[PDB]
């Protein structure tokens, strides 16, 4: 019985180009169990309908898994996402560097 | 091209 | 899906030698199953075939395996009266196993001096169906029957044990008549010239 | 350079639930070309990538069918294991399941594999032989008995010689123009003001493929490996992927370390100074 | 071994339900159910992977079965189609997904007849050696026939002064139909004893071959003038004689 914690990363997909068409990337990887709810928000408003990936696993055995959406970027727009799973007390918020 | 058969533990 | 077993009925005689076959989708092989069925008693295991190119035998029985053209021979040595049964064939789907046709063999045991002779047996209220017998009936013919209509038949091979030597393969005809007939009981087949009749 | 072909297996029992989930995915070198899951809606296995796609017709009946059975096998494995440790019909458990093959430049079959946990912890594996299995332990050891007995790893070595090989060869054939195809590191730098005494320097690469890939800075080409996060690659969501690595640097002593990066997709081990 | 299935035998009347029982005790996970008709040899009906599993296989249409343990995997038929006849017999195997072969069940024969009409006991007659035999070889052999029956379910027996001999006895392995045209037809059974011509020349002997059908139970309605065909032993004996 083991049970481990997720990493999050939030990114685009291509370079941090401002008012057109990218991608927004929710990787969340290193976690057991499999089980898991991710969120995206645009400025904290849950994003509609999102793909992901079909769960997968690494050579440790721990989980990951991709959450994308296709979105129009802002100078102003507020992208996060709300992780939850056992091994947390409280959904892991995590905010979206573009220029990182 | 999976195997044919998983036989259990 | 389907497993093609040929041919489907083969008698041979004692000491001689056969060799069938089944033959199988080889897309997706994982093991191959051979079993012996006794007549009207439960089949069992024979052989377990997996790898391509090898080759399991168990007393003067043996097979072979060709996972790439999809087929398995089921040989067999010296044959004997005992090695009479049906033989199935199964490959895996699952987690499952599919049996073939299956593949019945009979063996005729050849006779310490053969007496080919028709004979004629009373029963116990007076005169009645008067079974008719012929033994040592030669198998030449054996489809089913021989002369019927309104006639029975149920001549088949069986066996032990020994004292005065003992394999039976007679054969047998009877009808609701009595004014039947022996040693005429016998058309549709072909008897031997030697077969011996007392009146 | 070498090859792949792996399938991986979890399945997570649900007790209230009905029958337990069951995700089984296919991959061939980081790009997964095939899925199964228990609780989608066409319940048969499904095409991940164009290439097989173009094969769509009584190649997937075996596929689902086999998938199908895997997904059995696990539904019971559930059991046996609880026994095992003795657990309860209460929570979840978890087995997983990664089997493959590996082949080289030439393609001719390099390295063959099949392991096995229960939850998260290794169970039992199949060797580099394929003829031997390592318990964890004297559960796995049971396992290990039985499975000598039924000799599964024999029919092991079979496929993963065999088929397991003979196949990726053809998809590899079947797809040439991406899964053959390598991209190339896309890489730029950055510096940002974390105060006013100490900056940072991060150093990227993006758009790339495969997976595989090398980053790090230097002192007189003494690398430096202190005070950094080289975080893990990440999909890009197209087939390519992404990775950086970051210092820590006075705003004034800079100039003295430099960025390494190795990949396929350009020979010289390319070098980057800000 | 092994594989214990109940029971034998058994008529049925159109549209009746049964359970068929298969039990094991060998802790084998895989079970599974296959039937019996000819030109196709065995299809499978339900199989079972394990304790709480049961899964479909080539021909389920009609049955179904349950797994609640690791010992069982009973058969019920919901309502019995004319069809339905057949020979069932209940498989095991040790590992599922693995290779073992299928230590198989006793096997059961069923006839589901329209009415229970249609059956009858049989008619066991004996037949003295051929007094021409004897004077040819020096061997005397007895033949038991018994007739009319159905369905085919018998079992025939010899009996030497009260002694079962399975000792120079060869019967048949299966029941014909007097003629193959067609469900009229009853069925037929012989075996022919091959003794000693002058054992059978001795007087004091009393050979019996006997033949246990299996037919109805007090419990079927029986609404006809003729005997009930109840499951019952019928049997022709004789005695040597050197006269
Ligand atoms: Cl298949």
């Amino acid at each position: 019985m083991i049970q481990r914690t997720p990493k999050i990363q939030v990114y685009s997909r291509h370079p941090a180009e401002n008012g057109k068409s990218n991608f927004l990337n929710c990787y969340v990887s290193g976690f057991h169990p499999s089980d898991i709810e991710v969120d995206l928000l645009k400025n904290g408003e849950r994003i509609e309908k999102v793909e992901h990936s079909d769960l997968s696993f690494s050579k440790d055995w721990s989980f990951y898994l991709l959450y994308y959406t296709e979105f129009t970027p802002t100078e102003k727009d507020e992208y996060a996402c709300r992780v939850n799973h056992v091994t947390l007390s409280q959904p892991k918020i995590v905010k979206w560097d573009r220029d990182m | 091209n999976l195997v044919p058969m998983v036989a259990t533990v | 899906l389907n497993v093609e077993q040929s041919p489907q009925s083969l008698h041979v005689q004692e000491g001689d030698s056969t060799n069938f076959t089944c033959s199988f989708p080889s897309s997706n092989f994982y093991a191959l199953h051979w079993y012996r069925w006794e007549t009207a008693k439960s089949p069992e295991a024979l052989f377990v075939m997996t790898l391509n190119g090898d080759e399991k035998k168990k007393g003067r029985i043996s097979a072979t395996l060709n996972t790439k053209e999809g087929y398995s021979y089921l040989y067999i040595k010296g044959s004997q009266p005992e090695d009479s049964a049906t033989y199935l064939c199964a490959r895996n789907t699952g987690n499952q196993f599919y049996f073939g046709t299956g593949t019945s063999l009979t063996v005729i045991p050849n006779i310490q001096n053969p007496d080919p002779a028709v004979y004629q047996l009373r029963d116990s209220k007076s005169s009645d169906k008067s079974v008719c017998l012929f033994t040592d009936f030669d198998s030449q013919t054996n489809v089913s029957q021989s002369k019927d209509s309104d006639a029975y038949i149920t001549d088949k091979t069986v066996l032990d044990m020994r004292s005065m030597d003992f394999k039976s393969n007679s054969a047998v005809a009877w009808s609701n008549k009595s004014d039947f007939a022996c040693a005429n009981a016998f058309n549709n087949s072909i008897i031997p010239e030697d077969t011996f009749f007392p009146s | 350079g070498s090859h792949s072909m792996r399938y991986f297996f979890t399945s997570v029992s649900r007790p209230g639930r009905g029958e337990p989930r069951f995700i089984a995915v296919g991959y061939v070198d980081d790009t997964q070309f095939v899925r199964f899951d228990s609780d989608a809606a066409s319940q048969r296995m499904e095409p991940r990538a164009p290439w097989i796609e173009q094969e769509g017709p009584e190649y997937w009946d075996g596929e689902t069918r086999k998938v199908k059975a895997h997904s059995q096998t696990h539904r019971v494995d559930l059991g046996t294991l609880r026994g095992y440790y003795n657990q309860s019909e209460a929570g979840s458990h978890t087995v997983q399941r990664m089997y493959g093959c590996d082949v080289g430049s030439d393609w001719r079959f390099l390295r063959g594999y099949h392991q096995y946990a229960y939850d998260g912890k290794d169970y039992i594996a199949l060797k580099e032989d394929l003829r031997s299995w390592t318990a964890a332990d004297m559960a796995a050891q049971t396992t290990k008995h039985k499975w000598e007995a039924a000799h599964v790893a024999e029919q092991l070595r079979a496929y993963l010689e065999g088929t397991c090989v003979e196949w990726l060869r053809r998809y590899l054939e079947n797809g040439k123009e991406t899964l053959q195809r390598t991209d190339a590191p896309k890489t730029h730098m950055t510096h940002h003001a974390v105060s006013d005494h100490e900056a940072t320097l991060r150093c990227w690469a993006l758009s790339f493929y495969p997976a595989e890939i090398t980053l790090t800075w230097q002192r007189d080409g003494e690398d430096q490996t202190q005070d950094t996060e080289l975080v893990e690659t990440r999909p890009a969501g197209d087939g390519t992927f992404q990775k950086w690595v970051a210092v820590v640097v006075p705003s004034g002593q800079e100039q003295r370390y430099t960025c390494h990066v190795q990949h396929e997709g350009l020979p010289k081990p390319l070098t980057l100074r800000w | 071994m092994g594989v214990t299935q109940t029971p034998k035998f058994q008529v049925l009347k159109t549209g009746q339900s049964m359970t068929l029982q298969c039990a094991q005790d060998m802790n084998h996970e895989y079970m599974s159910w296959y039937r019996q008709d000819p030109g196709m040899g065995l299809r499978l009906i339900h199989y079972s992977v394990g304790a709480g599993i049961t899964d479909q296989g080539e021909v389920p249409n009609g049955y179904n079965v349950s797994r609640s343990t690791t010992e069982d995997f009973p058969l019920r038929l919901l309502s019995a189609a004319p069809s339905q006849t057949s020979v069932y017999f209940c498989a095991s195997s040790p590992v599922t997904g693995g290779i073992y072969g299928y230590t198989f069940g006793s096997g059961t024969r069923l006839t589901v007849v329209e009415d229970l009409n249609k059956v009858f006991p049989p008619e066991v007659a004996v037949f003295e050696p051929s007094e021409a035999e004897i004077s040819h070889t020096q061997k005397a052999t007895l033949v038991c026939l018994a007739t009319g029956f159905f369905p085919d379910h018998v079992e025939l027996s010899w009996w030497v002064n009260g002694k079962e001999v399975h000792s120079g006895v060869s019967t048949d392995p299966q029941p014909l139909k007097e003629q193959p045209a067609l469900n009229d037809s009853r069925y037929c059974l012989s075996s022919r004893l091959r003794v000693s011509a002058t054992f059978w020349q001795n007087p004091r002997n009393h050979f019996r071959c006997q033949v246990q059908f299996y037919g109805l139970s007090e419990n079927d309605e029986w609404t006809q003038d003729r005997a009930k065909p109840v499951t019952q032993i019928v049997s022709a004996e004789a005695w040597g004689r050197a006269d």
